[PDB]
């Protein structure tokens, strides 16, 4: 049981990654539509921060 | 609000808009008065000649 486990921990884990990176793929544009809205002014310093 | 924070300045300007857009439309309404009020103090004498009636 507890080899299965962490092999699948670090099989959920990868995955995890893949997700939470890709995640970061997001949250980094929609970062960047912020810095690309707020210096033509569509979104606010708020909406940035 | 603008340089700080919240406002966001296209909305300030669609509220610019607003304000130099409907300060517009009180300029038609203020004509719109003054063609009606050319024709109600315009009730009549004289036609503008100064003369003998």
């Amino acid at each position: 049981q507890t080899v299965r486990s962490s092999f699948n921990n670090i099989n959920a884990s990868i995955s995890s990654i893949n997700a939470y990176k890709q995640a970061v793929v997001s949250a980094q544009s929609s970062l960047d539509a912020m810095e690309a809205g707020y210096s033509v002014g569509t979104r606010t310093i708020v909406d940035v921060l | 609000l603008l340089g700080t924070q919240y406002i966001s300045k296209q909305e300030y300007d669609q509220a610019l808009a607003d304000a130099q857009q409907a300060n517009a439309a009180v300029t038609a309404a203020k004509a719109a008065v003054e063609t009606a009020r050319i024709n109600l103090a315009y009730t009549k004498v004289t036609s503008p000649i100064s003369g003998r009636i």
